[PDB]
RNA sequence: AGCGGCGAGUACACUGUACUUGCUGCUUCUUAGAGGAACAUUGUGUGUCUAACACAAGGAAGUUUAAGGCAACAACAGGUCUGUGAUGUCCUUAGAUGAACUAGGCUGCACGCGUGCUACACUGAUAUAUAUAACGAGUAAAAUAUGCUUGCAUACUUUUCCUCCGCCGAAAGGCGUAGGUAAUCUUUAUCAAUAUAUAUCGUGAUGGGGAUAGAUUAUUGCAAUUAUUAAUCUUGAACGAGGAAUGCCUAGUAAGCAUGAUUCAUCAGAUUGUGCUGACUACGUCCCUGCCCUUUGUACACA
């Protein structure tokens, strides 16, 4: 085991537990797959 | 005046001296421009009045430019890793140097040599 | 004293409370400060599976920050803010002299 | 193909057509007679 | 004394400070002639002729430029100078000539006083162009 | 020392955790407030950190999970939301429902505004799923809060 | 080539598969000629014609 | 053509009242006559910028650089070699790949700054970190501007 | 009072077909020192002719492949055109250009039936003809806008067979006669 | 943040100018906290004189002022159980279909088919100078010393973003620092290009074009070999505007030109947003195609 703090294996999604398709904008570290439904609860309204 | 035959095809009379000396060798025109500047040939005049003394000057300039002030980074064939050091070797025997590198790659027979033998790209052309 | 939030009505009502308190207390209070609003834009795409016409949505979050200044004791203004504030609004305190 | 030379209205194109020369040497001839495109003098 | 006006078309913005003086109308530091394109220098010069040199000889106008396209900036400058001359006519120098000035201005052109609303519409989804679509196959 | 935008992102994710935890634990009662039983909730939150559409949907989800008739359950909860006061309610149940063929039934009563930002403001959403013998059943509860006032309504005395 | 006078008097209507065709009557000698025109036209206009006796269709 | 009628009142009190290109050429010629700075020799084998990818083909490009650096230094009170690179940015056509912007070489501007510092035209201070013209340099450019102004006037 | 290019007040205009002048809308309200006015042009149909002819020439000349939208090299091209046309004809080139546009030559068209053209669409088509003539004249051959005029537009003015408008008119009339 | 004033003027006008250093009348100007303003508004006309639309004008707003988002009734047995400890059923589990580690492939090519980028040039190729924006986005690790013999254990700040500076080297990048968890520092009194003007050439597959390979220096990555990326030199392919065929197009929109964000340790030729150059036109229709309604004929109803 060589756990490194860089690259694809550095991190993993908090909710979906899969690091694939993770968006790192604003250091949210949440997967977009769950973000699709978490967008309203997160409080981040869709307007246009 | 026009059409002055040299070691290579140098029919460049009406066109300018810089392009004239690019056509024979160093067609990337940067080495040609710097060696023309070193030989101190005014590019304003055209290539229809090239003199044998200026031709001698340019060939002597290109003959071992390491003794001159052209930097090694600009000078092609910087290392060609071996026990010694080489230089840019213009035209026919430059092609000889390149094919010697190719044959050494063949006898070394690595992956890029195998791709050269098969006639394929080095990085990969992605023909899928 | 500066405040930050998301919803505009909350910051408007507490700013109105701020100016009312300043007028009542008669302090060396600076004029209202109206910083430009910041929009935070993110892009997303629908259709979790790649099938279908790939379509995208734009999500914007609007910040709201304002500033003021007062010349008074910090304890009274912080107690007023505490009694007349919303837990969803964040406030920093900076004082002025003259 | 190009077959003009340098050995023997002053607008560049017109004098180039008249003398059957390149426009660079035509500009050179213009300056020689007087003594990137500009309006007529 | 001194008045300030604004002019906005496209992205570019412009300010106009009209002050008394000897005729010092400076585009920040560079003059109104060293801009380089005489094509837009003609549009810069257009408002001056319809007013008169003598009127501007008594005023000094400070011109501040801050970014924008070549045409947007000159159009905003024209808006700013028009608003400034109108305001200074209404304020300090003369009101009777202001009516004739605005009359001839609206007679000649409309964009000289108030600019256009045209602006880059946010390109939609579907193509690289604003109202274009990606080529589709079968 | 944290930037305001990243701080608000952290606040948002924390409140998302809070809301999903509220959905997980709040089962025996409706909306009775929030904290900014109770002792253990506060202790767990501190240790980790350092009428109502939801209630009606939860009631009907319990009713359908207990195995009671779906039609009777939806009719009863619909009576309940009318008697609570909403002008109408829409309940959608999708899944197995006695057959391998997926099906759905719609219940129409009330104004049922279905699009527009005023509709989004004046109408809230509830959506859940439940486990059964051969899969899951999805339930959509839509109740429109009685209307400031709805722009479409026009009346002058 | 050669063109000859025609007078546009009354806009009778618009026709064509695309709405860009306006029905008009010309002025030959021979005051009748069913022609068509593109673009906006007015009453009392002056146009040119191709041939004397090429008759069109009425839609 | 180069002369244009002027309806407003000028000042001619500095270099801002004259065309940038013509003044740059005039000051380049003046520096050529004065021999204040070297060519310099080490810069003959180097192109102007990476995006340019070839020779400037003008045999005056370094002196034009020298006549433009102080011009922009006057225009902006505090700037640096990075700002000069951004101003003189050009295109880097990466072959098939689409064209993009690219800053010019920084060492040649650094050398020009060294030459101007040796000439005394520019000074460095902890306050106003960006490069600024010294007082004597400002007077020199004022005199030169008022001189070329009168030449192009009459 | 207001001139063009600080040289032309264009106080003399030929009557032409008494509709082309209205279409080009030459007036003191439209008198502008230099071309390429960025005013609104697509509000209605009547205002299509409200755009001045000088603006329209440079607004249409910019169409060739890569240079779509530049319009400034097009302005240089037409300016050099103006200069050389004044060189070979000692008169006000504005009226010469207007006359050439008027006598372009393709007044008759056939698509299916031959139909007429309104004056506004007529001037639009004329500017299109000058555009395509300039394109086919400037394409290679070692020749510039001087040539473009001297063997496309003077030909289109004097009805010479070397002009594209005239040869296309010849083929169009031949095929129109062949059909009927 | 801007408009101003003066304490000193840097040189000149003449009886302030470009630029600094310090305080404060004021907030249309940089910005939004709300509200209004626009409603075929008015008149000349079209209309079963009712529902409507046109011309001209005030007006920034006269096709709803335009771009957006919500998308009913119901369906496809359309896509996803590879997004989830959401998910039934069937299957694997110690020689795992769990997990972890090394290397390889998704990048290989006789070939065919979609989306794109660069070009086939003189309105062009190349260098030099001027005038230039917005959305932006930005802080469980380095090094040191001690003991053992560079590595391990142990303790001190935070090295773990964009960065201005002064240099080193064309460059890549590095060195020690200003700034900032952020309209303050990158940076924005400004980040691009198509332009603009002068100069080399001057339409000859050429100097266009940059595929290809060779020689290399630097960063990203414990790993660049299948040469990540990259400053330089050399290498110099097709390509003279593309057949049957086909896509997008109604005004800051076509088209061309650039630029921010996404994933990023590194890498856009992808997508999205921003800005610039502001065009050729229609101003309507069913001829092609795709839908809607009415009538009719059916021996079809998985239509």
């Amino acid at each position: 085991v060589h756990p490194k703090k860089y690259g694809q294996g550095s991190r993993q999604c908090r909710v979906c537990s899969n690091k694939h398709a993770i968006i790192r904008k604003y250091n949210i570290n949440i997967c977009r797959q769950c973000f699709r439904e978490r967008a309203d609860i997160i409080g981040f309204k869709k307007y246009r | 005046q026009h059409i002055l035959r040299i070691l290579n095809t140098n029919v460049d009379g009406k066109e300018k001296v810089i392009i004239a000396l690019t056509a024979i060798k160093g067609i990337g025109k940067r080495m040609a421009t710097v060696i023309c500047k070193q030989a101190n040939v005014d590019p304003t005049k055209r290539a229809g009045e090239l003199t044998t003394e200026e031709i001698d000057n340019i060939v002597h300039i290109m003959s071992t430019p390491t003794q001159f002030k052209i930097p090694d980074w600009f000078l092609n064939r910087r290392k060609d890793l071996k026990e010694g050091k080489n230089i840019h070797v213009i035209a026919n025997q430059l092609d000889s140097y390149l094919r010697e590198d190719l044959e050494r790659m063949k006898k070394i027979r690595l992956h890029r040599g195998l791709r050269h033998h098969w006639g394929l790209r080095v990085r990969g052309q992605h023909t899928k | 004293i500066a405040l930050t939030s998301k919803n505009l009505r909350a910051i408007e009502k507490v700013c109105s409370d701020i100016m009312k308190g300043a007028k009542e207390k008669n302090l060396n209070v600076s004029g209202p400060v109206r910083l430009p609003v910041k929009t935070l834009r993110i892009t997303t795409r629908k259709s979790p599976c790649g099938e279908g016409t790939n379509t995208w949505d734009r999500f914007e979050l609007r910040i709201y920050k304002r500033l003021i200044d007062l010349y008074s004791q910090c304890e009274v203004v912080t107690q007023m803010t505490s009694i007349n504030i919303d837990p969803v609004v964040e406030v920093e305190v900076i004082i002025t002299d003259s | 193909k190009l077959n003009h030379a340098v050995f023997i209205v002053i607008t560049p194109s017109a004098i180039a057509e008249k003398y059957k020369v390149n426009l660079s040497v035509a500009r050179a001839v213009i300056n020689h007679l007087a003594d990137s495109q500009k309006l007529y003098t | 004394k001194r008045v300030q006006t604004f002019g906005k078309k496209k992205t570019a913005v412009a300010v106009a400070t009209v002050t008394n003086g000897k005729g010092l109308i400076k585009l920040n530091g560079k003059n109104l002639d060293l801009v380089e394109p005489y094509i837009l220098k003609t549009k810069v010069y257009e408002p001056l002729w319809l007013i008169g040199s003598g009127k501007l000889k008594n005023l000094d106008i400070r011109i501040r430029v801050k970014g924008g396209g070549q045409t947007s900036q000159i159009y905003a400058i024209r808006q700013a100078i028009g608003k400034g001359i109108i305001s200074y006519y209404q304020k300090y120098v003369d009101e009777s000539t202001k009516k004739e000035l605005k009359d001839v201005l609206l007679r000649y052109d409309r964009s000289l006083l108030v600019g256009d609303t045209r602006r880059c519409e946010p390109k939609k989804f579907g193509g690289k162009g604003a109202r274009a679509r990606y080529q589709k196959s079968y | 020392p944290i930037s305001k935008k990243r701080k608000f992102i952290n606040d948002g994710v924390f409140q998302a955790e809070l809301n999903e935890f509220l959905a997980r634990i709040l089962a025996e009662d409706g909306y009775s407030g929030v904290e900014v039983r109770i002792r253990e909730l506060t202790s767990l939150v501190q240790k980790r950190f350092f009428l109502c559409a939801m209630a009606q949907a939860e009631s009907l989800r319990y009713k359908l999970l207990k195995g009671l008739a779906v039609r009777r359950a939806c009719y009863g909860v619909l009576r309940h939301i009318m008697e609570s006061g909403a002008k109408g309610c829409e309940v959608i149940v999708s899944g197995k429902l006695r057959a391998q063929r997926a099906k759905s039934m719609k219940f129409r009563d009330g104004y049922l505004i279905s699009t527009g930002e005023p509709s989004k403001r004046f109408v809230n959403t509830a959506t859940r799923s439940a486990q059964l013998k051969q899969g899951v059943l999805g339930i959509k509860v839509k109740i429109m809060l009685p209307t400031s006032i709805l722009p479409d309504n026009i009346s002058v005395l | 080539e050669k063109s000859k006078l025609a007078k546009v008097e009354k806009v009778l209507g618009r026709t064509g598969s695309r709405g860009g065709v306006i029905q008009v009557r010309a002025q030959f000698m021979g005051r009748f000629l069913i022609r068509n025109v593109k673009g906006p036209v007015r009453e009392g206009d002056i146009l040119a014609l191709l041939e004397t006796e090429r008759e069109a269709r009425r839609l | 053509r180069l002369l244009e009628p002027v309806p407003f009142v000028k000042t001619n009190n500095c270099i801002k009242d004259v065309d940038a290109d013509l003044f740059i050429r005039s000051y380049a010629t003046h520096l050529k006559l004065h021999n204040k700075i070297t060519y310099p020799k080490w810069c003959t084998f180097v192109k102007t910028g990476k995006g340019r990818k070839l020779a400037p083909l003008n045999e005056d490009w370094y002196f034009i650089r020298a006549s433009s650096i102080l011009r922009r230094l006057y225009l902006h009170p505090d700037i640096g070699v990075g700002f000069l690179r951004r101003q003189f940015s050009s295109k880097q056509r990466r072959g098939v790949a689409p064209n993009h912007t690219s800053l010019a070489s920084g060492k040649i501007l650094r050398s020009i700054l060294q030459q101007l510092e040796n000439l005394g035209y520019v000074e460095q201070n902890p306050k106003k970190k960006g490069r600024r013209l010294t007082t004597k340099g400002e007077n020199a450019i004022n005199n030169f501007a008022r001189y070329i102004n009168k030449k192009v006037y009459n | 009072d207001i001139k063009l290019f600080k040289k032309w007040s264009y106080e003399e205009i030929n009557i032409a077909d008494l509709s082309l002048v209205d279409c080009i809308a030459v007036s003191q309200k439209a008198c502008v020192y230099t071309p390429h006015t960025a005013g609104r042009y697509q509000k209605k149909r009547f205002r299509k002719a409200l755009c001045p002819i000088v603006e329209r020439l440079v607004n249409s000349m910019m169409m060739h492949g890569r240079n779509n939208g530049k319009k400034l090299k097009a302005i240089r091209i037409v300016a050099y055109a103006f200069e050389i046309i004044h060189l070979m004809t000692g008169e006000n080139p504005l009226q010469v250009f207007v006359n050439a546009v008027q006598k372009g030559g393709p007044r008759e068209d056939s698509t299916r039936q031959a139909v007429d053209v309104s004056p506004l669409r007529r001037v639009n088509q004329a500017i299109y003809l000058i555009c395509t003539g300039a394109r086919n004249a400037a394409f290679r051959n070692i020749k510039s806008i001087s040539e473009c005029l001297a063997e496309e537009i003077i030909n289109c003015a004097n009805e010479s067979s070397s002009s594209y408008a005239i040869k296309k008119k010849d083929e169009i009339e031949r095929v129109a006669k062949a059909n009927r």
